């Protein structure tokens, strides 16, 4: 089967089973059937938030107004306080999730609509709630299911780019996009740092600490600068 | 088996299966079968405190190259209680309280492996029950990633790595002490000092190790 | 290690080791709490 | 049956019989039936007396302010504590104790041996065949309820009281945290619900 | 069965028979039976005094220091040594001794001969008894407990007695050091937990 490394020899416990299994386990965390099932949800969860997140920042910049994203201040301003939202954020996501988390651990018991009964679906796959969540079904096959991971697993991997780039380069995702294509051999953060024997240069973080928001510290330091190239 | 000091044979009592067993007991302190399992835990514990100690020394040192104002591992004790805000007694006596709990708990699972997770410590059965080996608790808390649950052939292969990385962390952490008492400077400072002018920064030039 | 213990368990050994634990202790009690005539403290 | 946390571990001893058991006992409390039974009436009695109580301290807010109808004052159900009234505390408290103690011993002496006694007073006798320890049929329920909806009904009572109980604890947290009253806080929040919260107004820094 | 520490012993001579038994007797005082019988009563008499007594220390000082309402005369529990008024400490003491020792020898000579402290003719009047061994019952249980919760009730007496004894010793040693009252020792710690701890003052501070 296709693998992450075309000449590789996939680990024993992982063969051709889960959606999109290319045989990648340096550490072999999937050998445990119980925990791998847990991890199986996380990959979707981390993926499905990042995808919707990475598409957020990009749209947040190019079509939208341009402030690379550290912003509390917006042009949707701050309509209802903050502690107003965070109040409603907790109770919202609390119900939303400890609900879905229970369909992971003890499957099917949640399918009923709490108020009245339209239910949902049969028990299906713990991390793929059918029915009301997936009405449209653009592709008709689990080919589309393998098609979902390979997008997300890139986006999660892509998101980390936005952090680090916006650390030292101090610019949004698509700003440095165009900045690279102009004089490409510059701005690789390969050029921009060396650390050979003797000499060590590192670019300094272009975002500062102590960002002022409504009279609050918010230290927000850089991510482990000392070990940067 | 690849023993240390090749050409000899291991001490006849330990040829057995222990992770990282090279047949080194030149003073024969494993000769007591009851006592060996006590040393096997003793090493495992030191190996685990070593590997945390080494990183705890190097990183604040390596952090100091870029600035970021930390102390060296020595005289990091002062700098904290220099700035204090809580007394020394309260801190050291919270140590003995919380820390002594774990150790004196870690002990009675070694004595009798059945208890400690029978129950009736806030529930938590099977998290503390232990996986049956000397220095390996396993479980929910001590093993959050559920590793050492799946393939055992891969597990026994970690248990070897853990020791061999531990024996090196100890033997390095003996260097941090000794090369502090001589050169009086941080571990990464020395790792730069010898990488800069290797010739005049060597051991014979510290003026302590090689007295005249 | 079997037989090294049994020797360390002989009478004169413990007689030495255990008195040297009192002796040392009773010596150092007088280091921190010197000159104790009566129990007054 | 419906539970509080759908798809839960459903304790043994809680198999639904009693009026309103949803299978909620997270502390594995009340395994043995006798202490369970004792608690069953606690929630019953202790729930009823909250309903009337919560309604009790809620009244002074609606009358005194909203309509200001024939003011009784009763500020934040606090000055009701220290108020002129008529009799001294000494007269007044020790008078409720002796009055209530009669009814309390009666109530208890039913449940002590449940199927027996109480019932007939002096002044002849009542004898409405009082059977349920938790609920007594007779003078206590005059309009002649227990009309055949009990299961369908008891639950409605048990479930109201719990929320009257829970809302009560609100007041004691409503009060000591803020210092205003039930409608004082219910109105204050609805002024600017986003800037009026416990997180907002219990943050005094 | 709960153990004092889960991994040790439950000494041979001690099984889990009596309540409040977690298997802790390191110095092995109780070994022979006719002794363990004795100490069990010595515990409860302590456990009972300690519970009542501690509330004599705790609550009065608490009232005063919890507000103006009913300030406790005699101030802290060790400031009530003063404030005798009516009778001299010479007499009031030997009135106690004579008065108590009547009741408590009655308690011992019962443990000696279990059935009846006093059979109906002797010690005119009185002598209701209704006495099981180890617990008086009778008069001393007016509301008529031992309704079938006994075993649990027994566990709840000891386990609270065990703690009030141990907690009482704190009142001694604390006051002997910090010279304050318990809620003073209480709140000052709860105020700032670190600097106000033990072992920052006078005792482990010897270091
Ligand atoms: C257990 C391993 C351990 C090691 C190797 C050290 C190492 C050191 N500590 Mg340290 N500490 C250790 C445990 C702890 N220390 C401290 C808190 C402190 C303080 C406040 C200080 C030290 C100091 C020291 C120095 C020796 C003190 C001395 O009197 O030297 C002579 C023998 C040395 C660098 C002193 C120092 O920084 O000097 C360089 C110092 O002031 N340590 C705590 C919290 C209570 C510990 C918990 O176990
Ligand atoms: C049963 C529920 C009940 C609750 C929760 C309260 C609670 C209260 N009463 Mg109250 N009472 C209650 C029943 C009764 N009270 C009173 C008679 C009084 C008086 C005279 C006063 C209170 C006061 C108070 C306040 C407590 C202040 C205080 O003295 O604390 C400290 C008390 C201790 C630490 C003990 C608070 C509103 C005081 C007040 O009005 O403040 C607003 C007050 O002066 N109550 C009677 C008649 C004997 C009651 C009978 O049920
Ligand atoms: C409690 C929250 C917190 C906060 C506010 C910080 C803040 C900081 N950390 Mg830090 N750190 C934390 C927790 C935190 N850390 C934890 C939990 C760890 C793991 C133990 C680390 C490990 C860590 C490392 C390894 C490094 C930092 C560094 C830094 C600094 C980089 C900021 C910068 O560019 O300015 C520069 C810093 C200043 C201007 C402050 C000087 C006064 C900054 C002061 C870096 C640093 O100091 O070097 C730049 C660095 O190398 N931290
Ligand atoms: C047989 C008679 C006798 C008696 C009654 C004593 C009694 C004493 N001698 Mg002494 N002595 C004796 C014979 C005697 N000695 C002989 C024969 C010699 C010659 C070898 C000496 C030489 C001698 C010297 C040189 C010194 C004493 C000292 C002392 C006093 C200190 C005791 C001590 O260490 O504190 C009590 C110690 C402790 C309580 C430590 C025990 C702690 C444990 C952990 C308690 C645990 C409880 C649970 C003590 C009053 C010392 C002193 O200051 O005298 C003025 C002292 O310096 N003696
Ligand atoms: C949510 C309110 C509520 C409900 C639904 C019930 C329901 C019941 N109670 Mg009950 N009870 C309550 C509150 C309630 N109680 C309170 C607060 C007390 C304390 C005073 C009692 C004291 C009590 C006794 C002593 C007895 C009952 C009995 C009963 C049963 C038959 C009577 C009946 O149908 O009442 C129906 C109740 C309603 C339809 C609610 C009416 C709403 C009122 C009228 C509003 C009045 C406004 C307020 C006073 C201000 C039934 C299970 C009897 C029983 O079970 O005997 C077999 C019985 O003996 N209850
Ligand atoms: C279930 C009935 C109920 C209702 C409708 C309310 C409604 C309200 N409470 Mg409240 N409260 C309740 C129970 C209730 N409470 C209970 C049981 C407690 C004790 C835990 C509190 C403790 C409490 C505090 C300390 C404060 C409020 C406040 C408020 C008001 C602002 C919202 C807020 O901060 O919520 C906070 C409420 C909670 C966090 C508990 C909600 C519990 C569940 C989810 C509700 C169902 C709002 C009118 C605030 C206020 O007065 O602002 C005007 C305020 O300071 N409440
Ligand atoms: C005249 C007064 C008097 C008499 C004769 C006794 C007699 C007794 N008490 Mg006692 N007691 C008394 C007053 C008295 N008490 C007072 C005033 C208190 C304080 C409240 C106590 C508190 C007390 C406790 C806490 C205990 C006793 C115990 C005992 C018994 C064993 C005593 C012992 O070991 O002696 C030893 C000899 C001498 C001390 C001399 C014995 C029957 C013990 C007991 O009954 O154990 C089963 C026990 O645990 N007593
Ligand atoms: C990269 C990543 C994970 C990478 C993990 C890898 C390679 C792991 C590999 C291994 O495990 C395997 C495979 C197998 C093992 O044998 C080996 C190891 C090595 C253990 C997760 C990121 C996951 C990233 C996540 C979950 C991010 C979520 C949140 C987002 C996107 C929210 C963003 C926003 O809130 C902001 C930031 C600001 C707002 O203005 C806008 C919005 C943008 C939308
Ligand atoms: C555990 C350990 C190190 C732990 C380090 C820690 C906790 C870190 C502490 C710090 O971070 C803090 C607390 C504060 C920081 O600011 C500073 C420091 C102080 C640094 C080292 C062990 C170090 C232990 C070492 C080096 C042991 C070497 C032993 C050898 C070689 C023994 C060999 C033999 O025993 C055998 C194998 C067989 C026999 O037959 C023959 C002989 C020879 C007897
Ligand atoms: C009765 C009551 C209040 C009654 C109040 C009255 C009469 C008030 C009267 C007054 O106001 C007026 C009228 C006028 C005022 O001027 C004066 C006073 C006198 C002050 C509150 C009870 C309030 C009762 C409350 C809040 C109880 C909450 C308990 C919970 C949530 C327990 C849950 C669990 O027990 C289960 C369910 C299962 C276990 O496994 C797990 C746990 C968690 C242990
Ligand atoms: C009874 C008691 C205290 C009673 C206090 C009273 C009445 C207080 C009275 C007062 O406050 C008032 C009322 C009012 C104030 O105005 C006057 C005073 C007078 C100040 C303490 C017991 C205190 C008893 C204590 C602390 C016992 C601790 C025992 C421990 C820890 C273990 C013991 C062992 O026996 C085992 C379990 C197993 C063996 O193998 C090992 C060992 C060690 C032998």
């Amino acid at each position: 089967r296709p693998l992450w490394l075309p000449g590789s020899t996939p680990p024993a416990h992982l063969d051709g089973s889960m959606t999109g299994d290319f045989g990648w386990d340096p550490l072999g965390l999937g050998a445990n059937p119980e925990a791998m099932t847990w991890f199986r949800e996380a990959e979707l969860q981390n993926g499905r938030w990042a995808m919707m997140g990475v598409f957020g920042i990009l749209v947040q910049e190019l079509v939208k107004p341009d402030v690379f994203w550290y912003d509390a201040p917006t042009k949707i301003d701050l309509p209802f306080n903050i502690i107003g939202i965070v109040a409603f954020q907790a109770f919202a996501m609390h119900y939303v999730e400890i609900r879905r988390w229970q369909d992971l651990r003890k499957p099917g018991s949640v399918n009923k609509d709490p108020i009245f009964s339209n239910y949902s679906l049969p028990e299906h796959e713990p991390g793929y709630p059918g029915g009301i969540f997936a009405p449209f079904v653009p592709g008709d096959i689990e080919e589309l299911k393998l098609k979902e991971l390979k997008n997300a697993r890139l986006s999660m991997l892509a998101f980390v780019g936005f952090v680090m780039q916006a650390q030292i380069t101090g610019k949004g995702p698509i700003a440095c996009w165009t900045d690279h294509l102009a004089d490409p051999f510059g701005t690789t953060i390969f050029s921009k740092a060396v650390i050979t024997l003797g000499g060590a240069v590192k670019p300094t973080c272009q975002i500062p600490d102590h960002v002022a928001f409504q009279g609050i510290d918010i230290p927000t330091p850089c991510f482990f600068e000392g070990f940067w190239p | 088996r690849p023993v240390w000091y090749p050409g000899n044979s291991p001490p006849e009592w330990l040829d057995g299966s222990l992770p990282g067993d090279y047949g080194y007991d030149p003073l024969g302190l494993a000769s007591d079968p009851e006592m060996l399992k006590w040393w096997v835990q003793a090493e495992l514990v030191h190996g685990r405190w070593a590997m945390l100690g080494t990183v705890g020394m190097i990183v604040p040192g390596v952090a100091a190259r870029a600035g970021g104002d930390f102390p060296q591992w020595y005289d990091a004790g002062k700098v904290y209680i220099e700035n204090s805000s809580i007394p020394f007694g309260a801190l050291l006596m919270t140590q003995v309280l919380m820390m002594g709990w774990s150790e004196m708990m870690r002990y009675y699972e070694f004595v009798s492996p059945g208890s400690q997770g029978t129950g009736s410590f806030m529930g938590f059965t099977e998290a503390f029950a232990g996986t049956g080996e000397n220095g390996y608790p396993g479980g929910r808390f001590f093993d959050p990633f559920g590793l050492a649950k799946g393939d055992p052939a891969k597990l026994q292969e970690y248990k070897v790595k853990e020791i061999k990385n531990g024996r090196l962390a100890m033997f390095s952490c003996l260097g941090y002490y000794a090369q502090y008492a001589a050169t009086g400077k941080g571990p990464v400072d020395n790792w730069f000092d010898h990488i800069a002018d290797p010739f005049h920064n060597t051991c014979a030039t510290n003026g302590v190790s090689v007295p005249f | 290690m079997q037989n090294l213990k049994i020797y360390l368990s002989t009478a004169p050994v413990i007689a030495f080791i255990w008195l040297s634990l009192l002796s040392s202790l009773i010596i150092e009690v007088n280091r921190f709490f010197p000159d104790p005539l009566i129990f007054a403290f | 049956r419906p539970i509080w946390l759908p798809g839960a571990d459903v304790p043994e001893w809680l198999d639904g019989t009693i009026p309103g058991d949803f299978g909620y006992d997270p502390l594995k409390l009340g395994k043995d039936p006798e202490t369970l039974k004792w608690y069953v009436q606690a929630e019953l009695v202790h729930g009823r007396f909250a309903m009337m109580g919560l309604v009790g301290m809620l009244v002074p807010e609606l009358l005194t302010n909203a309509g200001i109808g024939l003011p009784a004052k009763g500020t934040e159900w606090f000055n009701a504590g220290a108020a002129p009234m008529f009799a001294p505390t000494g007269v007044l408290f020790a008078m409720q104790f002796l009055l209530m103690g009669w009814a309390e011993i009666r109530r208890y002496q039913d449940f002590k041996n449940p199927g027996s006694v109480n019932v007939d007073p002096i002044f002849g006798g009542k004898l409405p065949d009082g059977n349920i320890p938790g609920y007594p049929g007779g003078i206590f329920d005059p309009f002649g309820f227990a009309k055949g909806d009990v299961d369908s009904l008891k639950l409605k009572e048990v479930k109201n009281g719990r929320l009257a109980m829970f809302a009560t604890l609100g007041f004691y947290c409503q009060a000591v945290v803020t210092g205003k009253g039930p409608i004082a806080c219910w109105t204050s929040h609805l002024a600017d619900p986003w800037a009026n919260n416990v997180w907002s107004i219990e943050l005094a820094k």
